[PDB]
RNA sequence: UCUCUUACUUUUAACCAGUGAAAUUGACCUGCCCGUGAAGAGGCGGGCAUAACACAGCAAGACGAGAAGACCCUAUGGAGCUUUAAUUUAUUAAUGCAAACACCUGCAUUAAAAAUUUCGGUUGGGGCG
RNA sequence: ACUGAACUCCUCACACCCAAUUGGACCAAUCUAUCACCCUAUAGAAGAACUAAUGUUAGUAUAAGUAACAUGAAAACAUUCU
RNA sequence: GCUAAACCUAGCCCCAAACCCCACCUUACUACCAAACCUUAGCCAAACCAUUUACAUAAAGUAUAGGCGAUAGAAAUUGAUGGCGCAAUAGAUAUAGUACCGCAAGGGAAAGAUGAAAAACAAGCAUAAUAUAGCAAGGACUAACCCCUAUACCUUCUGCAUAAUGAAUUAACUAGAAAUAACUUUGCAAGGAGAGCCAAAGCUAAGACCCCCGAAACCAGACGAGCUACCUAAGAACAGCUAAAAGAGCACACCCGUCUAUGUAGCAAAAUAGUGGGAAGAUUUAUAGGUAGAGGCGACAAACCUACCGAGCCUGGUGAUAGCUGGUUGUCCAAGAUAGAAUCUUAGUUCAACUUUAAAUUUGCCCACAGAACCCAAAUCCCCUU
């Protein structure tokens, strides 16, 4: 939701074209009283309560809550036997058929989320293999998220990724109140 | 007095 | 929304209005309770505890 | 008795609502500008 | 949709595009730069900070100029930055009374001024403030040459400034002919205001006048292609003969 | 028209099916059918009391008929059966 | 009051309330008694003493003032020598 | 719009077994967009319902209503197509099983009234439908006699049951 | 009341109908008494050539070979008309080669054009 | 008769197109990247409501403040009218006070 | 046209039911 | 005109043929008497009456149809007008004082002319509150 | 004596009769996420539900086949007559 | 089985990025003759109205302003790859600023749907009019009716079948937008929060909460004197008779419109027939021009100014405002009805009272004695037990 920006909009009776004059006098005509041909009651009139402008749904959960959610996702995958730890993502070949057959043989789910430490060091073989696959998605460690972890049936982590995630998520536990945004220099925070 | 109101003509000069 | 009246019409008076009687928050005399509040110095307490 | 308030005469028509008269004053120039902005086929009468 | 640029930058963009782009740099800078005119109809605050008595705190204070309306007649005269104040007043100077539209107009006098640089006497509708400024500047020529565009606030004044500056830049012998000593004395007296003639030409010109000047400067009847092709063919034949 | 109702046909039919046996436009026009259908259901609900009330009245009338055929009156028959401890009901 | 200011979209404070009432952080509102400066020559000493006192406000009056003032006025203020520092908190209060 | 009446002539039945009664022929004909009120056409349709083709033609030939000529033309066309295409042996061996008038597509016009007010004239058009069935016209439903009607009464009396009991 | 129909000389009163024309170019002027004086020089004179012996025809045989369109340019015309003389005289005052400093003095001035078609 | 007489054309949704597959990635860019980038910076949309939320009146005020100078003439007139009307509604109408 | 599928499916089912009732299969 | 109305002609009218509106309309399977009732009922209670439909007249009822009728009252609703209603003199016309050496400008005073806004509440029909 | 309620009993079952207002449990349809794959599920959203505004638009009724409208005559359809 | 029903794409919405031959100012679209710049106002809020009233983040709704009241409101300082959009009553008004309407400004529509190839089930009616009696149904019944029961709905009301309002009917469209403080659910916890802010268990995040139509009006800027009021220029008409030189008489044309009848959605948004006044004059009238709305013009009738002038019309402010009227759309259950005070206030609102929800702990009601006034009845209050 927080990224969502609904672009739906409707023209109110004020923004509808025309509708300035009174359609007919108050009395004597025998018709219903009206003040403009663009009021919501009229055909072609404005919308009384419609979507108004591009609306944002942005809201931020506490970073502790978000880290806790990441931890809970990891625990859920481990407990449900969908989490697999790898030494490295290096493949014998970059052929997607090899990766699909490997997953099927190891009884991984129809969808696999492979994670590597950094975008730059990701092996070329696995990069090529996953570039041509729809249900096998390869992401850097920083890109791990609850939504993708849930969408993909199985989650594959390398040992460096495990260490990195452990460090980052545990750091949220046993940290002070933020005196100022953590992007700013701190005594012990890289 | 209230003036009479004329409807648009197309409504009556429609044709097959 | 009730039945008729300003409350149903959505046009009941402003907050603090008492139907024309001199409002409570205006019939009390002004006193310097908060005069210069933005210039009074504030010091966070730090107990020896 | 009423209804026939329009007694057509091209001289009056052009001298009252013509292009020359509309351009004669700044207000009429704005009338023509409004018609052009709206896209009226007939800018002046 | 949204315009790429704010509407208030459209004038600057139009300056940066077209003949305005070809206009000389110094004139463009003079137009772009804007300095607040000297206060005339209001007393400026002494300093940037003040101790307001209500709470005894140091508060920033800004000088907000009173909007002045300058009728076209002013452009034909020299009003010392003075003009019409179109504002409102409270009857009997109490805010609980009625509010009334009020126009304050300067007292205009017809006076004759002699310009030493131009060696001409001008009859000008003038204000007492303008007379005081002239007295302070020690002459009409000094007043014109010292007062900037904003403080002068007069098309006629700026035209006089341009005339004097062009006279100084050219050292025109037309200033008191057959009196070179007197001409040199006047030029020496007003020496400090001398500027290059290429710049003095554009002093005080409105944007439209500068555009017209540039268009007249750069308008040239197109050269017939006969001459161009003849020159090209002669050059090519010369190259072939050499080679 | 982000959200429009698409079931209005079935919403109308749910009521009209109950009015299909009415007279006049009440069986076709929903504006009229709904009012009569509501009245029909209210009458159906309130009629469960009148059914019981009329059944006892019918039974009492028939019992009176028979007791008069035997020369007795319904009050006498009922009271004396009660006193004999014959707890037969009117039905 | 203004539930949404036109320039910031924030809720505004009725400064007439600030000019008249003191809010203790506990939630109590203090006020002066109306007429404590009026025609004292015709008021008995007991009446004058009653009028010269600082008085708390009703629950509904306190709610009204809280609505009419924003959260800035409902903060902890550690002034130097506030005479109401002790009164800013309640003690031994049961329900 | 609907044009099922025209299609109704295109239904082909399977061949009949020799030991089966001869299926009477049926011809559906119609004329669309007749400049005539369907209400006025209905009277002529009802008039000729259930009559033989010849009797209907005779009745319509001497009727002053405008729709009479149109209905006569439609009936003549129906007879012609019945003989030519629907294998009807005798022209006169046909009777009008069904004849109805349907509303056509109409046009709206303005009728000017006295004080700048107006009404909406409708240039009314109507359709006309006929089904011609081969064979003599069915006999008119004879009026129920006292004997049969008292028979019905006695049957109703006998149908009585002891209501609201065992 | 008709705003859309084109305004012609058939619409206004007698004065309007007389005054407005149909685009026909004027031939002369009007003197006192509404007498029209027609100037002979104002009448376009059709310079019709003698077509006798002309071999060209309104159409061209389809047997003619196809060619590539090469619109004439100022450079091409200069090369084909002036360049030979310029070269022959240079190997051995531009009015000699054809250039005229000013169109004034010519019956057919190129700019502003003062001839029909 | 407000009911369609034919089934609408089948709607096939590819749940594994790149957008859906990679949706949400880098939502934890902050906590997993030393907080160099705030997650709201991943928001792509109107400049005046990137990483910000509010009711219609606040949204209109922010739009006028941030891109008011760049708005078209009639759009800006409509925005000013909408701001005026929303002010009146939210400050003078409603059930509560 | 109204976006949606459930109302259309229900109406198709009702049409099928009515068609079967009018012309039940042998 | 009437006592006192009659005769005839045309139009209208009614029937046949063509064309073909409008106000109106909650649904109507649309009765009478008495009583009842948001106080004058086709619809309720007790009686009476009672096959079904067309066509032409009538205007007693449907508190009949037509303009959120006429009249009266209310609204912290308008608007026009008059004023010794309140607030002003922004504007003009006069003067006075400044400024300049009559005109112009600034400030005052007096008028004319206008401008904005309001016209509390509870009681009282033959008053003078 | 009997008749006589939705009172009470009896067999079974029970949240299943107050205006304004207030609390709560569910839910039609739409889109989005993920399921499902002869119509759906868990959630997130919102232009999210019409027997009523002399409501707006469109269709067709009622009044009503009514009010109202129209073509001088004969004829060889040349023509003549009133 | 007719009228009809449906459909999917024409396009549109919000963002991002990016800055976009000839003729024609005279009567426009006609070939060719001696001069701009100048405060917005008002509605509206203040419950009237008169001063006044809004047009990145944080500081902060703070300092300040203010019939010190409605409300208004800084600065120092901080640093900043598309659609949980519409899909022909929707989305632009748009197939189009066209048709059409108005003198003009200006207002302003509607609708189309086959195929790969065309070189192939609403209403309303009809089938099929109708049977004593009755809000049209329910209980039923062998049986449609017959029998018994049953005073349409909505809204406004103390109370409506009410002979109080709205509704012919079908389809579509059509009306609850949000802070403060609370409550629930998480996270973390003397700290919470992704700077600012809060904190004496707080803090962060989410969930949840506030309608639609309608005035007469006011102000700004345009457009209107082809009608009409008056005027300017230059024209025209006035038979016949009588009297003679006429604001004369009778009476045509012409102008007007006294009375009667018809008509009253009409022939007509002011007419027809008869009758009647003037009809050589202050007459009638064709043409062009002029006076324009806090204005014009007026033989003052508050007359006329393009059919509706005690102040025109159009557009805009404007979704004006309305304590007033009307409307306010799924199912089901539950609690649920009036002590008063103040008010330019009695058609309204604030408080109280009543009512609802959640929470805390502890007495609540009924009530035995005893007890509650002298002046000059019923009962009530208080009240252990129960
Ligand atoms: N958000 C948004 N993105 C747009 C819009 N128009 C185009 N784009 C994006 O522009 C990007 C490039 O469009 P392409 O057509 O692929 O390339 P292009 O023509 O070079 O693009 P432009 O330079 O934007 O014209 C795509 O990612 C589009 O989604 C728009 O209106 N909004
Ligand atoms: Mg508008
Ligand atoms: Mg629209
Ligand atoms: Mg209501
Ligand atoms: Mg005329
Ligand atoms: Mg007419
Ligand atoms: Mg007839
Ligand atoms: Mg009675
Ligand atoms: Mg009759
Ligand atoms: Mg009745
Ligand atoms: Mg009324
Ligand atoms: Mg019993
Ligand atoms: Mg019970
Ligand atoms: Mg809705
Ligand atoms: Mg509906
Ligand atoms: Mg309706
Ligand atoms: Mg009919
Ligand atoms: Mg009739
Ligand atoms: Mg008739
Ligand atoms: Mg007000
Ligand atoms: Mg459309
Ligand atoms: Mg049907
Ligand atoms: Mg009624
Ligand atoms: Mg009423
Ligand atoms: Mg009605
Ligand atoms: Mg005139
Ligand atoms: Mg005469
Ligand atoms: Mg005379
Ligand atoms: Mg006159
Ligand atoms: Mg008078
Ligand atoms: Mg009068
Ligand atoms: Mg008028
Ligand atoms: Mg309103
Ligand atoms: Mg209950
Ligand atoms: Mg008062």
């Amino acid at each position: 939701n927080f990224k969502r920006i609904s672009y739906a909009k409707t023209k109110t009776r004020a923004e509808v074209r025309g509708g300035g004059r009174k359609p007919w006098p108050q009395k004597g005509t025998g018709r219903a009283r009206h003040g403009s041909i663009r009021s919501p009651l009229w055909r072609g009139g404005g919308v009384a309560h419609g979507p108004r402008g591009p609306t944002s749904y942005y809201y931020m959960l506490p970073m502790k809550v978000r880290a806790l959610g990441l931890k809970v996702a990891l625990t859920v995958k481990l407990a449900q036997d969908d989490l697999h730890i790898m030494d490295s993502l290096e493949l014998p070949t970059g052929d997607p058929q090899y990766l699909t057959e490997l997953a099927h043989y190891r009884r991984w789910g129809d969808s696999v989320l492979l994670v590597d430490l950094t975008h730059e060091e990701m092996p070329q073989s696995i990069v090529e293999a996953t570039s041509r696959l729809k249900t096998f998605n390869l992401i850097p460690a920083v890109g791990l998220n609850v939504h993708s972890m849930l969408k993909h049936q199985t989650l594959v982590l390398t040992l460096p990724t495990v260490a990195f995630l452990e460090d980052k998520l545990l750091w949220q536990d046993s940290r002070y109140r933020p005196l100022y945004p953590f992007s700013l220099p701190y005594s012990d925070f890289p | 007095f209230t003036p009479p109101i004329y409807q648009p003509k197309f409504k009556t000069e429609k044709e097959f | 929304r009730g039945h008729k009246g300003e409350r149903q019409r959505g046009t009941r008076p402003r907050l603090g209005f008492e139907g024309g009687q001199t409002p409570f928050y205006i019939r009390i005399p002004k006193y310097g309770f908060n005069e210069g509040h933005s210039f009074r110095r504030q010091y966070k307490p730090l107990s020896l505890n | 008795a009423r209804g026939n308030e329009y007694q057509p005469s091209n001289i009056k028509r052009k001298n009252k609502h013509g292009w020359v008269r509309r351009l004669s004053t700044p207000a009429g120039v704005q009338v023509i500008l409004r018609r052009m902005l709206k896209g009226r086929k007939s800018l002046s009468h | 949709p949204l315009h790429k640029y704010p509407v208030w930058l459209w004038k600057r963009l139009q300056l940066r595009e077209g003949i305005c782009s070809r206009l000389p740099g110094h004139y463009l800078r003079s137009l772009e730069e804007e300095r607040t005119p000297t206060p005339v109809h209001y007393r400026p605050h002494g300093a940037k900070f003040k101790i307001n008595p209500k709470n005894g705190q140091r508060e920033r204070v800004e000088d907000v100029p009173i909007p002045i309306y300058f009728p076209p007649e002013s452009q034909r005269g020299l009003w010392g930055g003075e003009g019409w104040i179109l504002g409102q007043i409270y009857a009997n100077n109490d805010k609980l009374s009625k509010r009334l539209k009020k126009v304050w107009k300067p007292q205009l006098f017809e006076r004759e001024f002699y310009s030493e640089i131009l060696d001409k006497k001008f009859t000008v509708t003038v204000t007492m403030r303008t007379l005081d400024l002239i007295d302070e500047a020690y002459g009409l020529d000094f007043y014109i040459l010292k007062t900037p565009k904003e403080d002068l606030c007069s098309k006629f004044g700026m035209d006089l400034k341009r005339g004097m500056l062009l006279r100084l830049a050219r050292q025109d012998p037309q200033l008191h002919p057959e009196d070179p000593e007197r001409r040199a004395a006047i030029y020496d007296k007003y020496k400090e205001f001398a500027i290059p003639e290429e710049e003095a030409e554009w002093v005080g010109l409105t944007l439209e006048e500068a555009i017209e000047k540039q268009r007249l400067l750069e308008e040239k009847d197109p050269v017939p292609l006969f001459k161009i092709y003849v020159a090209e063919l002669i050059q090519q034949l010369q190259q072939q003969a050499l080679s | 028209l982000r959200n429009r109702v698409t079931d209005r046909y079935f919403r109308i039919q749910e009521v009209l099916k109950h009015a299909r046996h009415f007279r006049g436009r009440k069986n076709r026009c929903y504006r009229l059918a709904v009012r009569t259908v509501i009245r029909a259901f209210v009458k159906c609900t309130k009629a469960r009391y009148l059914k019981k009330k009329n059944m006892r009245t019918l039974w009492i009338n028939r019992i009176t008929a028979a007791s008069q055929e035997h020369g007795l009156k319904y009050p006498a028959l009922i009271g004396n059966l009660v006193k004999c401890q014959v707890e037969l009901n009117r039905k | 009051l203004t539930y949404f200011s036109a320039r910031k979209g924030k809720r505004k404070t009725v400064k007439a309330v600030i000019d008249r009432f003191l809010r203790l952080h506990c939630g109590l509102w203090v006020r002066r008694k109306a007429g404590y400066k009026k025609k004292l020559w015709k008021k008995t000493p007991a009446r004058k003493k009653r009028l010269r006192e600082f008085v708390f406000c009703n629950k509904t009056q306190s709610k009204l003032l809280d609505k009419m003032t924003t959260s800035f006025w409902k903060r902890r203020n550690w002034y130097v020598d506030d005479p109401y520092q002790k009164y800013h908190d309640r003690t031994n209060l049961k329900v | 719009i609907s044009r099922k009446w025209e299609k109704k002539n295109k239904i082909v039945y399977p061949p009949q077994l020799p030991g089966e009664p001869r299926r009477p022929a049926e011809i559906y004909h119609c004329r669309r967009q007749i400049k005539y009120s369907k209400d006025k056409m209905w009277y002529l349709a009802k008039l000729i319902r259930g009559m033989s083709i010849d009797q209907a033609l005779a009745q319509l030939e001497f009727n002053d209503k405008k729709g009479a000529k149109i209905i006569k033309e439609v009936l003549l066309e129906a007879q012609d197509m019945a003989v030519r295409d629907h294998n009807v042996e005798f022209r006169s061996n046909l009777y009008i099983a069904e004849s109805t008038s349907g509303r056509g597509q109409c046009l709206k016009r303005i009728r000017y009234h006295g004080r700048g007010r107006f009404g909406i004239m409708e240039k009314v058009y109507c359709h006309y439908f006929v089904k011609l069935v081969e064979g003599p016209p069915p006999p008119p439903e004879p009026p129920k006699t006292a004997v049969a009607h008292a028979k019905e009464y006695i049957q109703q009396l006998r149908s009585r049951t002891i209501v609201h009991t065992l | 009341a008709d705003r859309m129909s084109k305004w012609t000389s058939k619409r206004g009163p007698r004065s309007f109908r007389g005054r407005k024309g149909r685009g026909a170019k004027g031939i002369g002027f009007l003197t006192s008494g509404w007498r029209f004086v027609q100037i002979k020089e104002m009448v376009p004179e059709f310079v019709v050539p003698d077509l006798t012996g002309f071999k060209l025809k309104p159409y061209v045989s389809y047997l003619a070979p196809e060619s590539e369109e090469t619109p004439l340019t100022a450079a091409q015309l200069f090369s084909e008309a002036v360049a030979p003389a310029i070269e022959k005289d240079f190997k051995d005052n531009l009015e000699k080669y054809g250039f005229e400093p000013t169109q004034e003095g010519k019956l057919f001035q190129l700019y502003p054009r003062n001839f029909l078609r | 008769i407000g009911i369609r007489l034919t089934l609408p054309p089948p709607k096939v949704v590819d749940r594994w197109n790149e957008k859906r597959a990679m949706f949400g990635v880098y939502d934890n860019i902050g906590i997993l990247g030393n907080f160099e980038k705030h997650p709201k910076e991943l928001i792509r949309g109107p400049i005046w409501l990137r990483g910000w939320k509010g009711n219609e009146l606040q949204r209109c005020i922010r739009k006028r403040k941030m891109v008011g100078s760049r708005m078209f003439a009639d759009d800006l007139h409509n925005l000013n009218k909408r701001i005026r009307y929303l002010y009146k509604h939210f400050n003078r109408h409603g059930k509560f006070r | 046209v109204k976006k949606g599928f459930r109302a259309a499916f229900r109406f198709q089912k009702e049409l099928e039911r009515q068609r079967l009732l009018r012309c039940p299969p042998p």
